[PDB]
């Protein structure tokens, strides 16, 4: 994070349409229910592990802006 | 005719009067109604979950920071001298979440100093289960996985396996406070994981503590050490008796 | 267990802090009414008996077709251990009254619940008639406050098995 | 863990050998009776319940002392307990069966419970007990003869009664 | 963790039975007796600023060798650490006065408090002193007339003073 | 600013659950309060301005040098912005009364209260004089419940404050 | 998340002066009126379930078109989060009747779910209907003079009827 | 014939093993504690008339038509086998008691009872509430405290309780 | 079964009387003299496989013909059940004491015993010698008070074999 790289975070909203509802409803409801649209930063290393980690759990995005440059 | 009518005033008296063998007193169970005192984890699993709802007001911000500053760093005392104001304040409006915020506090000076620097890797990945994820380790693939992660890119990616694995995201999720939780069975679990958070937590009063005379040794790698790795021992037994005897 | 005050102290040492007004506020409430709380315990101890009884025949009044034979309801073993599962519930109502929470109740019984009675096959709706049968007794035996008191303790049991 | 392919394969390497012609006739054997296996856990799974409130209700019979108030498994909140306690020794048991070897019951399931009973307080000669009514409500699951082709199997029977075996004598 | 309420339930548990009507006339009384708990523990919270720091200014009077080199008090980290050590027993104190049992104190102050003691070297005999120059201090609050009114309160005097012995005993 | 009422329903939705017994018992208490506290809020208010100006002689007889220049008391608007401070704490303990939490009080003094002394040098034992002489002279013009209580969001102020 | 008493403490913060004379008054007209909002706010979550249940029966009764295959709550899960949010906003409702102040449940939930419920496809009208049949039962659970103290409380009724209307209509 | 020894010693005969720890535990208790047991059998034994004179009172009190001339206890020789069956069922009791275990009773009393009282004619409803009224004399009697030394008894209160209950739930 | 308790029971049942003060007097010999016997049942319990294993190669070393080929002792079954009627007699002994009465003995052994035996021409000094080792055994293996218990079943079962 120290180098360039590090820098330039970006912004995310996700929305948990119904396609994540219907693996949080096989899945179950353990973790205490949220809005569906919510907004989320990230930074850039770790842009890739937490853009799978949302796409893999079933949640879409509507866009990412970015934070610097 | 034991009872014809739809009264069972006969059936209902002597159910009535043969229910009292089936509640006598039992044996004993003084010591045995509270299993968890035995555990001596009654305090960690009658502390109820401690979640943030972002439009929450200044009172129990507090109450969060003080359950988040025990929890991750253990009942080892904080001085404010070591509250990182900044990541609070972006708490504070949401700018990150209690994960995010977890994040910090794992990759802080003063985590680092209390866990890291006087430990071995094998202290430091159990602390690291036990404070981020409230489970001590199941087996050592975890110890093997974390400590190669750990020396190949470094203690960043280390915690960011804990924090920002699958785990996290279903047990706590990215606004629960992490809580000890091994003490109930979770799927998919060894005995051992149970045995291990036991040990590790010798009582609510105690903590992981560097400043100690035991110089914060590792209370466990010998407890999860042996079941992988002695099935090999009925062999290397009469390897080692012909290099004796050679 | 939970109460007024074990849930106060839980608060209170959740935040290291001390006891605050409100907390005061809330313990006193409940050094209040315990009272009357005392009086319903003390009313349905009194008559563990009669609710026993009269709650079995209502179970079987509304539920003739256990008592017969071939199914759950059979035996004098089975019907034995349908009174003792209502006194059972009256007692941890009788608890509740004395600690003045739903803490006996949520620990004993409300806990394990749907997975007990799913892999015994229990049913929940005779253990629901059962309990409004105390809770018609109770109106008629218990009158003022004590009578509201022990009726929120007798309808959480009953929205626990509903 | 290991089942028995693995298992041989381990025997084979840490003596430096390759798998010798005898060693792939016994493991080709029980990749023929694979199916046989296959059936036998299949009738383990659907059974499931069946065998676990069986079990149970005799368990209960021969011992009221656990059901009476300061019994162990009294409260309600404890019965919820023990239910899952029969469950997940008999889903491991089943593992056990389909791999082959008590690899997976005695490495996830075994090595720390008996002294996880006693730290709890749990008797263990009753747990014992429940494993071995839960063997013999198993055995005639395991046994029906019906919707499924007739053939020769007490080989399988053998081997789980072997690994309830193990599993109850582990905790008790 | 269990108030008086709970205990008397527990204990009725066991037995499987009802509360006695002893019981239920015990528990009565403690719940009249309830307000004189509560100014109880009003006093020992307003004033534990007070308590805490004349506390550790008789211990230090009466003890100095923590606090020159190589005492157990010395930098600010370690009078830090004294002092939130006596601040959450004394809080744990008016825990259980308000509960009425010391059950809060086994289950949370003093579950594993000696051996983090002998652990980190702390003088156990020193902070079984504190506790008493808390008890002094606190009794001195206890006793304050003003602003209520007045009754015998013996009763929770000693009480209290239990509660410090018992804590004081389990750390030593 | 939550009262005990808001808390209940925080501590409720936390759990994702209904109001039970214990916490709607809490609530009776309060709203029993209520009327104590509404007096005792009604007599503070009465004399608020009297209270300040002995508050300020207070904290300047109690501590002397304060009113020699060289130090903060020194200057008209000086003494003038003492009395709005004690203004702005009376203000919020009688709101803590009137809302029967301490709720106000905690969210606009404490938070954040002991950065505000140190970056501006405020001395806190200055507050502590004269919220102790407040308390003292409601210990006559209050009686009975109304006393205590106030005298207790007055401690739970000083404490705060020291 | 703040109550009317909080709400005119607001108030009074921005004026900035004291509380005067016509707000304490009302404020003591409402805590004289507490125990009846509690006998209300007992009446619902003690029938809440029989509420969601009676209204879900009616809802699925004068409209079909969601039972059916490729209606909104046709699959049984999603039909089971309608009941999840059926209790939801029903114990909301119950919260602010609580409180007094409607925007606990306004600011929390009611801006966020016109989006979310656009973006699931599921239509917000019939959600507002579902609210009125909501309020329907819970009035008539309500109106029950059985087992209580008789008074007069039209307040509460139509308190509690604008709760549910300005839910539905935020809604819809 | 039965006690509690030969009880457990007949469960762990037919289970084929040695008494384990546990069960050893349980007779130790027991034979520690027969003392009381001792003192409660006496208590029964001794003053035996009275309990069946004040239930026999009572009985006739409020069941007339059992003395009228037509009733089931009519002459001298039915009210005669009347009183000895209510000392027989007594006497029965007490030597359960002091076995410590009912199978004497359900032998020797009860095994033909129900259906000797069917082909007599006697009420068996009335034969059991005659038998709850030798239970509360008796309860009447094992709680006296004079010529004994004072401790708890409630075991054998509840024991000779459901002894009692054998007797009423095996009549009616 | 034949104990102290169950005799006293039979006898004042059979003359169709109360329990007089003799018969509590011989219950409470039994019941203070149940500990000793509950320690030799526990230390018998304990030391069970060594006792049969000592007692079977007892039978072997003062017989040494039984096990030579041709008859009785030759081949492995005889000899594991030779070690299981070693453990029936040690059980029902233990149980003997527990009860402490004659009554398991009298019941599953000493009943039918002599029929048995001479149906299957198992001499029975092979068994009294056995039980020989056994009762020179508890000697070292008890001492005090329940030796003599122990000694005294032992010695029984040894009578009622000879
Ligand atoms: C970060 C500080 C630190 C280090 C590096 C450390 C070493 C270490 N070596 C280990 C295993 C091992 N260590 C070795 C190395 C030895 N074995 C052979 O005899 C070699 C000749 C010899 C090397 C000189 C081997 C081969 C293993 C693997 C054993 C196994 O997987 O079962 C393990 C346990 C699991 C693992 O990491 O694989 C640790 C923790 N301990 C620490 O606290
Ligand atoms: C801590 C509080 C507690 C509760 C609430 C409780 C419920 C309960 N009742 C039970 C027995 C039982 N309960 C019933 C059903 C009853 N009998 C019939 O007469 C009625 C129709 C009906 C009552 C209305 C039956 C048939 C059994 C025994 C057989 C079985 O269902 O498995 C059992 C199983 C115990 C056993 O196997 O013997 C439980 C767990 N147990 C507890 O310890
Ligand atoms: C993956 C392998 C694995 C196993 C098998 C396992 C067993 C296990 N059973 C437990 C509790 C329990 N288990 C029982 C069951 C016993 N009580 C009665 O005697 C029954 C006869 C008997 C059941 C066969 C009971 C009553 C408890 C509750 C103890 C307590 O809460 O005090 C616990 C403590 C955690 C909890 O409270 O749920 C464990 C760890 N854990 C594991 O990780
Ligand atoms: C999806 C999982 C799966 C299952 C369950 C499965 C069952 C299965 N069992 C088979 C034969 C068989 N099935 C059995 C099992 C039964 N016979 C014994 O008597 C017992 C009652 C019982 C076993 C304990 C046996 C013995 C055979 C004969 C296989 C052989 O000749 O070796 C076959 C081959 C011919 C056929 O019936 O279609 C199948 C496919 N196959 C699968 O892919
Ligand atoms: C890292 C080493 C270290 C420090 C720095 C430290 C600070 C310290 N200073 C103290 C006493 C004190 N120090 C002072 C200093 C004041 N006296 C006059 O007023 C002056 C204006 C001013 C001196 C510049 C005073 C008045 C006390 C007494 C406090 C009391 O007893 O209430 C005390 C309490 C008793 C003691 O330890 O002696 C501590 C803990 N403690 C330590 O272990
Ligand atoms: C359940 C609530 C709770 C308790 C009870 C508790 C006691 C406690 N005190 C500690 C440190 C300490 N506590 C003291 C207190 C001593 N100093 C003088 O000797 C006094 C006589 C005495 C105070 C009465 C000191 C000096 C230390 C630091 C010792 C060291 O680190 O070497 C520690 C180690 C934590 C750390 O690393 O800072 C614990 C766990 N902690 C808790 O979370
Ligand atoms: C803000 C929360 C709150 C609290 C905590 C509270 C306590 C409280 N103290 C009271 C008076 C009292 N207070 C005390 C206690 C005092 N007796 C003295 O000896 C001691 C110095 C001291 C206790 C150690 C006693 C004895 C009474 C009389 C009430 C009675 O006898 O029951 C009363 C009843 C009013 C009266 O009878 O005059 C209450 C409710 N009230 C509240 O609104
Ligand atoms: C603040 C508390 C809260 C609320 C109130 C809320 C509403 C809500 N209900 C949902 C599911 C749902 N909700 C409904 C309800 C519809 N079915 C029909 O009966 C009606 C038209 C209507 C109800 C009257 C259905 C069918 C689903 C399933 C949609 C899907 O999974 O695709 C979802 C999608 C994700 C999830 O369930 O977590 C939300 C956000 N969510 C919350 O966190
Ligand atoms: C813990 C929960 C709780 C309950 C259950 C409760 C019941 C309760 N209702 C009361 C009076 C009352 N209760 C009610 C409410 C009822 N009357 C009618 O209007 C309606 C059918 C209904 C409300 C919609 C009324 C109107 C009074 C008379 C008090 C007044 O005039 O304001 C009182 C005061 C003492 C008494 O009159 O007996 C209590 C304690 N209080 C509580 O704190
Ligand atoms: C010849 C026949 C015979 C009799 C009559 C007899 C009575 C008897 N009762 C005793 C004590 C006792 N007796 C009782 C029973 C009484 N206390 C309870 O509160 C009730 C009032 C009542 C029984 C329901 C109790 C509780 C003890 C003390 C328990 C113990 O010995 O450990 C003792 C031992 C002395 C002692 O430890 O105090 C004897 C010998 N023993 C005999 O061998
Ligand atoms: C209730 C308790 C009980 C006893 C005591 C008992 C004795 C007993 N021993 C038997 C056989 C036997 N028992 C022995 C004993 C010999 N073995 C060695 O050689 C020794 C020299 C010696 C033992 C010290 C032998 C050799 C037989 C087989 C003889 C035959 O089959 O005819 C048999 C015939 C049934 C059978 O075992 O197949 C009985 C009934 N059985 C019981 O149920």
């Amino acid at each position: 994070a120290i180098t360039t790289q590090g820098k330039r975070i970006y912004k995310i909203t996700v929305s948990e349409a119904g396609a994540y509802a219907t693996n949080k409803h096989r899945t179950g409801y353990r973790a205490p229910i949220r809005q569906s649209n919510y907004t989320l930063t990230v930074p850039y290393d770790r842009f890739l592990p937490e853009m799978i980690r949302l796409h893999q759990s079933g949640a879409k995005i509507v866009n990412v802006t970015s934070v610097i440059s | 005719p034991v009872a014809p009518p739809l009264e069972f005033t006969r059936e209902a008296e002597r159910a009535a009067w043969l229910a009292g063998a089936l509640t006598l007193p039992s044996s004993l169970g003084h010591t045995e109604t509270h299993g968890q005192e035995r555990i001596r984890a009654v305090g960690a699993l009658e502390a109820a979950q401690v979640t943030l709802r972002a439009p929450f007001t200044e009172e129990q911000f507090q109450g969060a920071l003080y359950a988040i500053y025990k929890q991750v760093f253990g009942n080892t005392y904080v001085m404010e001298s070591e509250r990182p104001t900044t990541a609070e304040s972006q708490l504070k409006d949401g700018r990150i979440t209690v994960r995010g915020f977890i994040r910090l506090l794992a990759k802080t000076e003063a985590y680092k100093s209390r866990f890291l620097y006087t430990t071995s890797q094998n202290r430091f990945i159990e602390l690291n289960h036990k404070l981020l994820l409230g489970r001590a380790p199941y087996d050592q693939a975890e110890i093997i996985r974390h400590l190669d992660l750990w020396n190949s890119q470094g203690y960043d990616a280390e915690i960011d396996s804990y924090i920002e694995s699958e785990e996290y995201q279903e047990f706590f999720g990215e606004e629960v406070v992490p809580f000890f939780r091994g003490f109930k069975y979770q799927v998919g679990q060894n005995p051992l994981g149970f045995n291990g958070l036991v040990r590790l937590y010798d009582g609510y009063a105690g903590s992981d503590t560097e400043r100690n005379q035991s110089g914060q040794v590792a209370r466990l790698t010998d407890r999860l050490s042996r079941p992988v790795r002695e099935q090999s021992s009925v062999d290397r037994i009469e390897r080692l008796l012909r290099s004796y005897t050679s | 267990s939970r109460t007024v005050i074990t849930e106060v102290i839980a608060t209170a040492d959740s935040q290291g802090r001390f006891l605050n007004s409100t907390e005061l506020q809330a313990a006193f409430g409940r050094f209040e009414r315990a009272v009357p709380a005392i009086e319903a315990a003390r009313a349905l101890t009194k008559n563990q008996d009669a609710l026993v009884k009269g709650a079995v025949q209502a179970v079987f009044k509304k539920f003739p077709y256990v008592t017969q034979p071939g199914e759950k309801g059979y035996g004098d073993s089975n019907q034995a251990k349908c009174a003792r599962d209502i006194g059972y519930y009256l007692r941890f109502i009788t608890y509740s009254l004395v600690a003045s929470g739903t803490g006996p109740l949520d620990d004993y019984v409300i806990a394990g619940l749907r997975e007990v009675n799913r892999a015994f096959n229990l049913n929940p709706l005779w253990y629901i008639e059962a309990l409004n049968y105390i809770k018609g007794e109770t109106g008629k035996l218990l009158s003022g406050q004590s009578k509201t008191e022990a009726l929120l303790y007798i309808d959480h049991a009953i929205n626990a098995l509903s | 863990m290991n089942d028995v392919f693995t298992r041989a394969i381990a025997q084979a390497d840490l003596k430096g050998s390759f798998l010798l012609e005898s060693d792939l006739d016994k493991l080709a054997s029980f990749a023929k009776e694979g199916v046989k296996r296959l059936d036998a856990v299949a009738a383990l799974t659907n059974n499931a319940p069946a065998i676990i409130s069986d079990a149970a209700h005799k368990l209960f019979a021969e011992q009221q002392e656990l059901i009476q108030p300061g019994g162990n498994a009294y409260p309600h909140r404890r019965m919820a307990a023990c239910l899952r306690d029969m469950e997940i020794i008999l889903r491991y048991v089943s593992y056990a069966l389909l791999a082959g070897d008590a690899s997976v019951l005695d490495d996830r399931c075994l090595n720390g419970l008996r002294e996880t009973y006693n730290a709890l307080g749990t008797p263990t000669q009753s747990v014992a007990r429940a494993v071995q009514l839960m063997k013999d409500a198993a055995m005639v699951h395991l046994k029906s003869t019906a919707n499924v082709t007739v053939g020769d199997c007490s080989s399988l029977y053998s081997e789980a009664a072997t690994y309830f075996d193990k599993a109850a004598a582990s905790i008790a």
